[PDB]
């Protein structure tokens, strides 16, 4: 869209005094440059398209790193499959971009980038591996062994990624039970009633099952080789069709956990600067 | 579809697609007047409205108290001494022991409501100061323990009408045996961890003692849910912070009182049952 | 089957590509949206909301409420600037952390007219006048009222209305400015001076305070999204 | 386009004397062969399409070579990720082709060609590597470790290239803050004012932030193997939709740095040739 | 779209798509006459024009001096001895201490302007020589130090009206303690490092003493920016090089003077403030 | 999904292919173009601008201003050529570095009519005549005025106008000529002789100078872009 | 041939994708369907049939 | 485009797409008669034509001698003894010292021309033999040295009107000090290395002494170029080989002479200059 044209202006002697206002009310001054300065006509070409919500969020961001290994059958140590609870609060950048706003409805697009590497000094051979990435919604059984029944994916959607091909990718609609994702929640999930044990009803502040999306379990389908092979799946999350509500002030101090807590020594964001110094 | 600068959708599911001084207001049997109030802020430009069936989740017939609950309750008064950092009251947790609104919200399971907050503080022409009243939505606050997160208790996170206060400097709750589980929001960080300067993004007004002595905020019902439990979730939150400290005639002990008058508007309830008797002390 | 030819750029993950992908939850019924107050349809809408400028980022005041207060006085008239700040909204230490600055630090280009408001949080009997001046770059920064007036300036009367708006126009050789403190794409300077000293009657406080505010005008715009240096995931 | 037809001509005896002109003015003689010679009619087929600006620039050219290694975890030496400041002045051929003209608006198309090789005599095994190529605009934090927060690419666009697949490629619009890229800039970024320290205001000649496009950071996503693997990303830059302004004379002596400087011994471009010698 | 020798665009962004002797001219209160001037060169066939709002970046009302600054200023005169290699004056840096134009460009932040350069040099029918006047846009020049690049100082790169000179042979500034930071442009390389012969691509004229004694160049405002700082960026640059050496009656000491008369045209300014007082010596 | 079949030529990077690629800066607002004087829409437009031919690339003069001056004299008439040069615009050492030659060295084929201008930078009282001759290839190169006239030639009078244009026509068996000194695709020869000696009155300089100029005519064209040998990135 | 560009998400097996695949039994004649009583066209139809709640899940 | 047995072009460039006895003829002032000539061969069915501007490379006005050069020149005569293998004359190299045609081709740089070749050989009814005359285009011939390739010299590869001869058996030029650089074309291989039997693909006629005593060939101008240098490139080439040996009345020494009469037709020239004086002996 073509932003408003900067209309011309000239000397004035009126008493409207648009320059002076009162900030006590909650309305910002709509004053424009033409009002307080002699302004020349200017055809306007600049557009705010790049700064829209989509263009501001139309970029995948890493949200986790999941480590899965394929220990050699020589060593009795069991395989390590990675169970990562779905959330965007593991990192900071995506979390900080989202926590500008209070509520958000956005379809999601997840991309999995896998990498592998040998660990034992023995430069052995490992055939191309196949990774299973299974989504376990809230309630579905959590796999406990890399080769148990739960991996059948009878109802849990799953992706089989052949290492070395294009990174895996899948889209998901808005899955919130509420009508918008709650970035912040001031409240509890239980109310401690006056006539029950203290332990009962004790729930973490600002913790609710609105952000309860289940887990994501990643395993190496290949049965173990003679040489251990480690791998690290990276999940990049892109919000599509995103709508946001109730803006907020961006975080200033480093995050501390899922909540809005801040650590003791992190409360010094600003920098030294003398009052009268350009 | 050939869009301007060929867009073909191959997947059935949609997620797979590509990207002024004078004021007098009457609520029920309550009336508020203010001859030097600098207009009102309709937070987000949305007047409170009753739930519309087009976006109605529950089925039960809603009980709207109307006059009996949409009244102006005056919460306790607080002294704005020179060395005071601020105050914060969470809503509707403040109106939990106020008239019939408290009874309705405790009896009914689900409840929604807008509010009209009138902050009153008057000083002489010779007084010097300025308050900022922000209606923070989903107002969270940081805990006091660096060894745990989201550990605050229900009793301490819901002070009631007494409200809370902002502390000048952070102080960890070093007690590892019986943690206080108490909010410790730093004044300039606003508690959430953000900066105070940016806090003006929230709906807000300023009570500048030279110009105006009142601040009116019409807060609609904002929430991810059309209707939600009032005993668990505190939708809004009022934070009053003094932008410029109080001063008067070179006197080092000037005090003036600040009062709040909150009026629920278009408050609706559903899900009646035994009355909630929560543990608060 | 159809004959194809994989061009370069295949089997790569570009994190800025709008490509359709298979849905992992087919037929998934979606909770309909509801009218939630306060829908933001552009980040510029946030840049246009006034936010206090932490002017006095000096020693003690830094990282405390005091940093937002600019202290005036009843002293006899002087030409020394009340305050000074370069118009680097994204890299100036004072403007870096304002909402305008926070939004800018996610983009590497910005171009528009700024709006500096000042509110006089003083007594009702404190009357006076101030000069709020914007001087484009390329010369000695103003240090006395003698030099500041020659640029853009506004004379603020503190009689009844507590606020004054200075619309810093868009003066730039380039069509956009970098969001990094840069010599070529400088923004200019802004300063506040006493035109006529603050005069307070007796039995009245003799130390006022003025609070700043910075916002974007309706012609503002940014582009070329980037990352922000204000947040670091330590380790 | 069909160039002008070479029209016929015959003996003439007029006094127009188009052959003689005066070079003192700044207008070249539009004389044509028909004027000074008996010319036969010739239908013209030749066209200047191949020589247009696009066809002259419609070819990617290498602009840098970035070295990134994956040192074995056995050796404590940290990984080497490559930070290359974006510019076309690292090479000569593209620089020389562009410096025909003074200003230029051209969309860009960057292609990354990656190669790898083992270094240690031990012929070990290294699983297929994944390279991250992240664009850091002017101001965004510069990664200092291969595994720090800045690599999350929350807002910085990034490409993940799986070694062995088709070379990476991406297009970019005209990103100049000015209305055309300034190949040459006669001036400074600061003016040394008469009333300040000499150091302040001292800026390099012909250096301005018009060509300030940020950096490009390339890393090997894979955590280190037991065997070091080096790699070299090559960036090939193609100007698309290019328009150029204010032609200039092509460089004759070898370049020296970003400026228009020339080295002491390079000032002998031409070659020996006797005046009267075919 | 089936184009002649199927072009379908799949990406929304556009970047993703595929590929004569007599002359008399009056400016203000100044008039120039020349009975043997060989016409004029409108460099790039564009007459200087005032900034058009359709391509106007700044908003501030522009101050156009008009008559007070669009005058013909005669810069100092220079002797064209036999063993002289050339001269170069950068614009508008030359007109920095010339009348009100200097004052306007120092006071105002941004400024654009075209120029009309009249080079005057007259010799008898018995004199023998030829000058070439080139209006080099964005005229850069090579430094004197091979140990550093772009190291020239503001004072030395902006001689003013005195101008500069081309040196016959390159000479490195071997002083490593206090480098002179001074231009050392070789005459035949034209300074930029290119060749003199090709320098005719630039707008140019030739003052051939047998034919004409004057050269007029109407230089428009060429720049990546619609308006730009005049104290930092020198848009154009005049380079006068003798293509054929002066000679006269077998005399080994023939001198004739060359004068420049530059007239800013359609000069506009913006951004008034304290006056720039740069360091130049 | 759709059945495809990757043909040969897939997953290769050809540096001369016009394939669409994803944008890495989506929605990026672009600074609009402005009318900058001097827009070149074809490289041939540069080949048509006259540029001095460094004729005397001999010993001392080479790599100095003197290399651009061809020295005439008042000597009695002689048949020895004033100057000579083969019409190899891209490989001839004299024409290699002219703007025409520089543009040609980026293409391997050229075909058109050349335009050699000569300017007489001498005194106003120096009058004379010259013969500028172009002789196509295939015979003995001209070495006397006797043989040069038989080819194309123009008689230049140096009376008042200081310049003369010789349009070297397009004589070629092939439709294009290689830009490398080649035996089969030779261009021919060009020479300048005294038809009538330069006669200067007394008290007048007795050593003139003529400057050459070479440009392309409006029928010129090149094709098959290539790299240039004039620039080397040492190491 | 036609120029293509394999986007991310190629050569992956997603177990919730509706992609056409070649038939391994071409021309295979199919036994026609017959009207069998009790066709269920939605799982909710099963959720709406009453079933006894095992209330006393206590000990014995 | 759905073509018969979907063709879509994706690339702009076209290369990227997918896949009788009596005869009397007069030329100028020359006339030829033959009462037993077996008609004529218009080689490739194309009569010689003047260059058409639609396919004209050079610009210079062409000099067409017309009558002065389009005449019948009778080259020297050659005896067809019993043990003779053949002869070959390259054109226009044969007509290099013939009248004004030689002068025109030496003076002018470029030249094109067709030819009319009349081969005359008459024998009694009691003679027995047969010649084959082939107009080989671009007629190359093999060298004599197996240690080098394409080493023949200009002097030896252009005999002139004397012509050349075919040798019965190959004989390497073993001299490694001063190689003769001389053609050694074997008769049955035709010199090129092909076979004689297939040589009938070329335009040809047969002079069978029982039937006809003459052979007329109208050779057009075939060449990759519209006009080309005549001193370098020999377009055509006449090869006369005796298919059946001469025989007469059981006599072991029968000789009859063979004559050639070549007439350039529609000969055009361009590029006049000093006269070529080549080295030929
Ligand atoms: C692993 C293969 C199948 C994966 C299926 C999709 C996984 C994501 C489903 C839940 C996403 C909901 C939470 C994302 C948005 C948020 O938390 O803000
Ligand atoms: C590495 C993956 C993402 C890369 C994103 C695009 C990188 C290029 C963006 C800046 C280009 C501008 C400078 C190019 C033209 C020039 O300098 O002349």
């Amino acid at each position: 869209d073509a932003l408003p044209n900067t209309e011309a202006s000239g000397p004035t002697h009126s008493k409207e005094i648009p320059a002076l206002t009162a900030v006590e009310t909650g309305a910002t001054n709509p004053l424009v440059p033409s009002d307080t300065v002699q302004t020349r006509h200017v055809v306007q070409h600049r557009s705010r398209s790049e700064s829209s919500i989509e263009s501001f969020f139309a970029r995948g961001a890493c949200v986790t790193i999941m480590t899965v290994d394929n220990p050699a059958s020589t060593t009795n140590k069991d395989k390590l499959f990675a169970v990562w609870k779905i959330t965007y609060k593991d990192t900071v950048q995506l979390r900080r971009k989202l926590e500008f706003f209070t509520y958000s409805r956005f379809d999601m697009e997840l991309t999995f980038v896998v990498t592998a590497n040998f660990t034992e000094t023995n430069n052995g051979h490992a055939l191309n591996q196949v990774y299973q990435i299974m989504y376990v919604p809230p309630g579905a059984p959590v796999p406990e062994k890399w080769d148990d029944y739960t991996w059948q994916t009878s109802s849990n959607p799953s992706i089989f990624y052949t290492y070395g091909t294009a990174p895996a990718r899948i889209s998901v609609p808005y899955v919130g039970i509420s009508n918008a994702y709650s970035h912040f929640y001031d409240g509890f999930s239980k109310v401690p009633l006056k006539d029950q044990s203290a332990a009962l009803g004790d729930s973490l502040y600002g913790a609710a099952s609105l952000n309860d999306f289940g887990i994501l379990a990643v395993r190496v389908v290949n049965d173990p080789n003679p040489t251990k092979v480690t791998s690290k799946i990276r999940v990049y999350l892109k919000p599509k069709h995103i709508r946001v509500w109730c803006p907020r002030p961006p975080r200033a101090v480093a995050y501390y956990g899922p909540g809005v807590d801040y650590k003791d020594g992190t409360l010094t964001p600003l920098s030294t600067k003398d009052l009268t110094t350009y | 579809q050939v869009s301007s600068q060929t867009t073909i959708n191959y997947y059935r599911d949609s997620a797979s697609n590509a990207a002024d001084r004078v004021l007098q207001l009457t609520l029920g049997n309550s009336t508020i007047t203010a001859q030097e109030a600098a207009n009102s802020v309709v937070a987000y430009g949305r007047w409170p409205e009753y739930l519309r069936d087009s976006e109605a989740n529950p089925v039960d017939q809603p009980t709207e108290p109307e006059v009996a609950a949409c009244r102006f309750y005056t919460l306790d008064t607080v002294s704005w001494t020179k060395e005071s950092r601020g105050w914060w009251w969470k809503l509707p947790d403040a109106l939990r022991d106020m008239g019939l609104f408290g009874q309705n919200m405790y009896y009914h399971y689900l409840g929604r409501s807008g509010y009209t907050v009138h902050v009153q503080c008057n000083a002489s022409k010779f007084h010097q100061g300025a308050l900022g009243v922000f209606a923070v939505p989903e107002m969270c606050l940081a805990g006091d323990s660096n060894t745990t997160t989201m550990h605050t208790s229900y009793q301490n996170a819901n002070p009631g009408e007494k409200g809370g206060t902002f502390t000048g400097t952070f102080t960890p709750d070093n007690n590892q045996t019986s943690p206080a589980r108490r909010f410790c929001p730093v004044d300039y960080l606003l508690g959430n961890g953000t900066l105070l300067g940016n806090a003006f993004v929230f709906p807000h007004q300023i009570i500048n003692l030279r110009t105006n002595n009142c601040a009116t905020l019409v807060l609609p019902y904002v929430n991810s849910l059309s209707i939600d439990s009032m005993v668990k979730h505190n939708n809004w939150g009022i934070a009053i912070l003094p932008l410029a400290p109080l001063n008067f005639a070179s006197e080092s002990s000037p005090e003036i009182p600040i009062t709040l008058t909150i009026a629920p508007m278009c408050c609706e309830f559903n899900g009646l049952r035994n009355i909630t008797l929560p543990r608060l002390q | 089957g159809l004959p194809v030819m994989n061009t370069p750029g295949s089997n790569q993950y570009l994190t800025a590509d709008n490509f359709q992908s298979p849905c992992a939850l087919p037929e998934f019924d979606v909770t309909p949206p509801i009218d939630i107050p306060g829908e933001v349809k552009n980040m510029m809408e946030l840049a246009e909301i006034d936010t206090m400028i932490p002017f006095d980022l000096s020693a003690t005041k830094k990282n405390t409420m005091e940093m937002y207060r600019v202290r005036l006085s009843d002293k006899p008239h002087t030409d020394d600037p009340i305050l000074c700040l370069s118009l680097s909204p994204a890299s100036d230490p004072r403007l870096s952390h304002t909402m305008l600055g926070e939004i800018l630090n996610y983009y590497t280009h910005w171009a528009g007219s700024l709006k500096f408001t000042f509110m006089f949080c003083g007594s009702m009997m404190a009357t006076g006048k101030l000069l709020v001046s914007y001087a484009p770059p390329g010369a000695d920064p103003p240090k006395k009222r003698k030099e500041a007036m020659l640029g853009t300036h506004v004379i603020w009367d503190i009689g009844l209305q507590s606020s004054c708006t200075m619309v810093v126009p868009w003066i730039s050789n380039t069509t956009y400015r970098l969001t990094i403190d840069d010599s070529f794409t400088e923004g200019g300077y802004i300063s506040v001076f006493y035109q006529t000293r603050i005069v307070v009657p007796l039995s009245t406080p003799r130390e006022m305070d003025i609070l700043g505010f910075v916002s974007a005008c309706n012609d503002f715009s940014v582009r070329l999204l980037r990352d922000t240096t204000h947040i670091e995931q330590k380790a």
